[PDB]
RNA sequence: ACCUAUACAUUACCGCUAAAGUAGAUGAUUUAUAUUACUUGUGAUAUAAAUUUUGAAACUUUAGUGAGUAGGAAGGUACAAU
RNA sequence: AGAUCAAGGUUAUGAUAUAAAUGUCCCAGUGGGCCACUUUUGGUAAGCAGAACUGGCGCUGUGGGAUGAACCAAACGUAAU
RNA sequence: AAGUGCUGAUAGAUUUAUAUGAUUACAGUGCGUUAAUUUUUCGGAAUUAUAUAAUGGCAUAAUUAUCAUUGAUUUUUGUGUUUAUUAUAUGCACUUGUAUGAUUAACAAUGCGAAAGAUUCAGGAUACCUUCGGGACCCGUCUUGAAACACGGACCAAGGAGU
């Protein structure tokens, strides 16, 4: 019985498509005889243009320790950990501004006002889509509801 | 300027932080150099949960990046003009450092032939200030 | 971690001898050539025997 | 050391020093698997095959259902029993020597 | 002289590859037996099953020799005798792993230790992967891993008579009369920790679940554990 | 001759040659032609290949390890196929929709403004700057001109000063970017090409009066789980 | 012990083969098929006793 | 389904314990070439070139391994005068 | 019982050996201890005393019951995962 | 149980191998029999016999041995047989080329060690100050036990106890 079911989501590979494995429609259409396919909904909510909003939680915290050479972060438009997988690899990015300028504008155009230390986020880490993150230097200390970004660099489909 | 020396790679220290002596805070008979706190109550000696890095082995630095300093070097005493004749062929490998009891007239005569003899100094410019 | 790094790990019996001389390492800077080219027993036991203090290294009379 | 007393009888100049001391994973390296264990190329180039069939065996139903290629992708790849039967039509002619 | 040298050498040069040739057939003619020798072997058992279902009869499953013993529980709180027996089968740091040769006189061993120690009685493609991946080898009383099939060669080849590493399969997963020289002669693995977890860690396997005789589930532990 | 068996790329184990050459050897008659050349010889009559020292000598230099100089690797790339309108997010030029055209065997990937209508020139960019959209604009049976290339668009050259060496240097000097006047041509070759098809299609998100806006989109719409 | 092992070595001296002189406790056994044979199963001792 | 330890595993690194290798450099060693003995083809010669140093108390290499007061030995540095 | 010939299998239970084997300095210390489970006296008894067999605390940090020398995980070279 | 077949990632990459000793050997490439079958027709494509111990399939001979034994497990094999199978029957030079010496590296960008002068990129609690997150009793010592509601310590320079 459940041998259709090794062969009807490979439509998924015939409507996209590659090779067509599958001749059975599975389309989430309006038909009345068209009744499947089977989405994981609900949610609808975007977050994900480019540097889609994610505020930050402190550190990969032990309740008596730190390691603070990681961070963990708050990612608003996911909800369950099917979504937050999607920020698989992605970099991490955060801006705090100070006071002077003591570089010249020359790798492309900087008046340099804008401080930034840089990372990148790793792995699926909360079972509702928390999910840690490493930077280049260290997050630093007082951003524990600052509004670090994370930018869509790399992405696939 | 100088062509850096002879194989120069990332020297890459473990902790680099100075080591700062259990109790050096609210007594300023004490240094700031550290001794191993050997009595039968301490807080670090027992190697604790916050204080002072406590050193041993192994803290140190690669067998290989020992006592680089920052240019590559390992650093060296000198003295005259013959000791930098030590410093004939090795120049590509170590530097120098001017012995501070040399005076501007003997240190006229290391900054202007060990300049062409193609060794690094940590310090020229040590008096020179180009006055007496 | 473990628990053996026990005792003795430790090989105790000598390496070189606590004496700075110039004649005997001059033996000792030969007869390491000698016995680390051939495996032979005898040359080792001359090796290790040239090893230990005054006393116990024995004297020897001629009867 | 000249000497032509000592040196007939040394035995070793092990100028090699044989170091070579890195593992490798036997799995993400294919590469190692024949190397200390012949045979396993036996397993996959079996199994390989009877995989590869059967990727043309399930092709043929959507050859089946729409019938459309079949032109050079797969087309070649199943007229090729035609000439593996003249792999057979030895075993017709050739093979009766004995 | 060196010209005299040429010859020692190039022949020798020859002597080692060609051999080398030789020992590529012989890896290879132990191998293409030694598959088969399961699968006769796998489907031994459902011939005398199902022909007793024919016949009636109530077939039983061999009771096994080859058990595998990953410890589990410190250093430190051990009790008083258990101290001894644990080394002496070279179990020491936790999640290490040897292999026995099962009979009674092993079970009043294994049963000493039995709260501490989880023995177990691996499939095919456990004993495969474990030697292939977390395993390393000891010449000369060092631990010098794989890398080739040399590292049991160099030292088992006369008086011993193995030389590949699916011989050394041969006599531990079919269990033989040269198996006692042959897992002294590997060091204890690292297993490394069991993702998902262990389950609690408590009790003996049969009100809990964890350590002891639970012989038979030991497959699903080395999956994850290695 | 022939029977070359490689069929290792897709298995990855499979080798399957060392099953044909027993009887397809002839198993006698060796002949082959065996260059045998001497030609790397010191005829030195005024002719001094030693080589001649310039030096021969011992100048003490050290110099960065014998790295492996690696192979330009088989580039794995989601299934995409030009043309495919995309979401440019880079090159101080985001927001651009903007349609691929070719790949390229530097791992590189072709795509167009075009500069008549996005205001954007024949840009390459990464696969993982960029964004993959859902369906196709179809650029089936394009003209492929594949003449222009990597090597031909790299930066040329690194001369330091007007292809002379060693001369005097200014500040703000120009070298990279005019833009070139063939360019501009070949702009025109393919916009003219790509106006025709582009709008042909039936009219959609991306496609005749709809790519030309910066990327930016309401709320229950997804980056996350969307068959996108 | 002893005048066995010099006796069945006495009887090993005509075949050779083999030795087996050692001790060896009792091992896992074999796999047998088990006929009824003697009466099918259920055979069924199920308790029920406390109330006493 | 997740959660955290200086524990477990793997890559580097430190010191320590164990094991192992290296000294005819008025040589060894390739790279070419002239030749040759020619043994098909392997070797010796000659030319040209370049690599070849350390308190063998050195040097290379290999594995394992590291808590600690009471206490013992191990090399390391201050402040002295002869 | 001893010496000395004659015959003799593969040496005779498992599993190891992080190496085994010993003579000095009688080598510095230390000769007051504490606790839980079972086993247990004295007492009605106690965070008391009094013990045999282990493990631990003193010598020991540690992750965990907020806390706490012993409880339960684990016994502490510097580092990332 | 079999690479069944990937698709997506994480951080990490020893190596002055003479600064006192294969840079070699496995494999992959282009050159010198063959015959047609087949396909694309632009290549490719597909063919055996050439030799084996053959190793299974089957058949019978034969035995060691077996819970059992109609038997079946086998053992030693011995032979026949077709059917599968694999490695051996690749020298000669060449190649940025596979793998091998703790197997990480082609590309690209960013930049002139600019007479003096001096911008750029990472790092840098050197010992502060500034800003936050966890940690955290304040030091000797007798004792089973000291953060002690146990004793000694106001601060500092010089002197002091294994001769």
């Amino acid at each position: 019985m459940a041998d259709t079911q090794a062969k009807s989501t490979t439509a998924p590979k015939a409507a996209k498509a590659q090779k067509a494995p599958k001749a059975v429609k599975a389309p989430k259409a309006e038909k009345p005889a068209a009744s499947e396919a089977k989405v994981s909904a609900k949610k609808y909510k975007r977050h994900g243009r480019l540097f889609a909003k994610a505020v930050f939680t402190g550190y990969k915290r032990g309740l008596r320790n730190q390691h603070e050479n990681q961070a963990i972060l708050k990612i608003e438009g996911a909800r369950r950990k099917e979504h937050g997988s999607f920020y698989v690899g992605k970099r991490c990015v955060y801006v705090y501004k100070a006071e002077t300028k003591k570089c010249v504008p020359q790798h492309p155009e900087r008046k340099t006002r804008v401080r930034a230390v840089w990372g990148k986020v790793t792995r699926i880490h909360g079972n509702t889509g928390a999910v840690r993150a490493r930077f280049n230097r260290n997050l630093p200390g007082h951003a524990m509801g600052h509004r670090i970004r994370i930018m869509l660099y790399p992405s696939r489909i | 300027m100088t062509i850096r020396p002879a194989y120069r790679p990332k020297i890459v220290k473990k902790r680099t932080k100075h080591f700062i002596r259990h109790q050096s805070d609210r007594y300023a008979k004490l240094s700031h150099k550290w001794r191993k706190p050997k009595g039968i109550d301490n807080r670090v000696r027992r190697r604790f949960k916050g204080q002072y890095l406590m050193p041993n082995i192994g803290y140190g630095s690669n067998k290989r990046t020992r006592h680089m300093l920052p240019t590559g070097f390992k650093k060296f005493l000198v003295h005259n003009v013959r000791e930098l004749e030590v410093l004939l062929m090795q120049n590509r490998v170590y530097c120098g450092e001017i012995a501070h009891g040399v005076s501007s007239k003997k240190r006229k005569e290391i900054v202007e032939r060990a300049k062409q003899l193609s060794v690094r100094l940590t310090n020229p410019n040590g008096r020179l200030r180009s006055q007496e | 971690g473990i628990d053996i790094n026990h005792k003795y790990d430790r090989k105790v019996r000598r390496t070189e001898p606590k004496s700075q001389d110039v004649y005997l390492r001059l033996l000792v800077k030969l007869y390491r050539f000698l016995q680390r080219r051939t495996n032979k027993k005898f040359n080792r036991i001359i090796l290790k025997r040239l090893f230990m203090s005054k006393i116990n290294r024995p004297p020897l009379s001629l009867q | 050391l000249k000497s032509e007393e000592i040196r007939k009888v040394l035995r070793d100049p092990r100028k090699r020093v044989f170091r070579s001391v890195r593992r490798l994973n036997p799995l993400t390296n294919v590469r190692q698997l024949i190397k200390l264990n012949p045979y396993a190329e036996v397993l996959k180039r079996r199994a390989a095959l009877a995989a590869e069939k059967r990727t043309v065996a399930k092709v043929l139903a959507k050859a089946k259902k729409q019938n459309v290629e079949l032109a050079k992708s797969h087309f070649a790849n199943v007229a090729t029993k035609a000439a593996a039967n003249r792999a057979k039509l030895l075993a017709a002619r050739k093979k009766k020597v004995a | 002289k060196q010209i005299s040298k040429r010859v020692a050498e190039s022949k020798r040069r020859l002597k080692k590859a060609a051999v080398i040739a030789l020992r590529k057939k012989e890896n290879l003619v132990r191998a293409e037996k030694y598959q088969n020798e399961y699968i006769k072997a796998e489907q031994r058992e459902i011939k005398l099953r199902r022909l007793a279902k024919k016949r009636n009869q109530f077939y039983v499953p061999a009771e096994a020799k080859l058990a595998f013993v990953v410890r589990i529980r410190g250093i430190n709180k051990v009790a008083p005798k258990v101290r001894k027996v644990l080394q002496l089968f070279r179990l020491r740091q936790i999640n290490n792993g040897v292999f026995i040769k099962l009979n009674k006189a092993t079970i009043n061993m294994l049963r000493i230790a039995e709260p501490y120690i989880t023995w177990g009685y691996p499939n095919l493609k456990s004993v495969r992967e474990l030697i292939y991946k977390r395993g390393f080898v000891k010449h000369n009383r060092q631990r010098v891993p794989i890398t080739d099939n040399f590292v049991i060669e160099r030292k088992l080849r006369q008086a011993h008579q193995i030389q590949c590493v699916e011989d050394l399969v041969h006599e531990i997963f079919t269990v033989g009369p040269n198996f006692k020289y042959a897992s002294n002669f590997l060091w204890p693995f690292k297993l490394n920790t069991p993702t998902g977890g262990w389950r609690k860690k408590a009790n003996h396997y049969v009100n809990g679940g964890d350590f002891g005789n639970r012989e038979d589930q030991i497959n699903r532990l080395l999956r994850k554990m290695v | 001759k022939g029977k070359k068996h490689p069929v290792n790329s897709y298995l990855k184990g499979g080798i399957l040659r060392y099953s044909k050459a027993q009887m397809y050897k002839r198993r006698a008659l060796y002949r082959l032609k065996d260059k045998k050349s001497p030609v790397v010889e010191k005829a030195k009559v005024p002719i001094k290949k030693s080589k001649a020292s310039y030096p021969t000598k011992t100048f003490v230099k050290k110099r960065p390890s014998k790295a492996n100089f690696s192979e330009h690797k088989r580039n794995t790339r989601r299934n995409l196929t030009p043309g495919t309108v995309l979401i440019l997010l880079a090159g101080r030029h985001q927001g651009k929709r903007v349609v691929l055209l070719k790949v390229l065997a530097s791992g590189l990937l072709l795509v167009t403004g075009p500069f008549a209508l996005n205001s954007c020139p024949l840009r390459r960019v990464s696969q993982r700057y960029v964004i993959g959209t859902s369906s196709k604009v179809d650029l089936g049976a394009f003209k492929v001109p594949e003449h222009l290339n990597d090597a031909y668009f790299r930066r040329l050259k690194a001369k330091k000063d007007k292809k002379t060496g060693e001369a005097d240097i200014f500040a703000a000097k120009k070298e990279r970017f005019v833009p070139n006047e063939q360019r501009k041509k070949d702009q025109k070759e393919v916009d003219a090409a790509l106006l025709k098809v582009i709008k042909a299609h039936p009219e959609g998100k991306f496609f005749a009066k709809y790519l030309q806006n910066m990327f930016a989109l309401h709320s229950s719409q997804y980056p996350h789980r969307m068959r996108f | 012990r002893v005048k066995e092992n010099e006796r069945l070595l006495k009887e090993a001296k005509e075949k050779g083969q083999w030795v087996s002189l050692k001790r060896q406790p009792e091992q896992p056994k074999k796999a047998h098929f088990v006929k009824k044979l003697e009466e099918p199963i259920a055979l069924a001792p199920i308790p029920y006793e406390f109330i006493a």
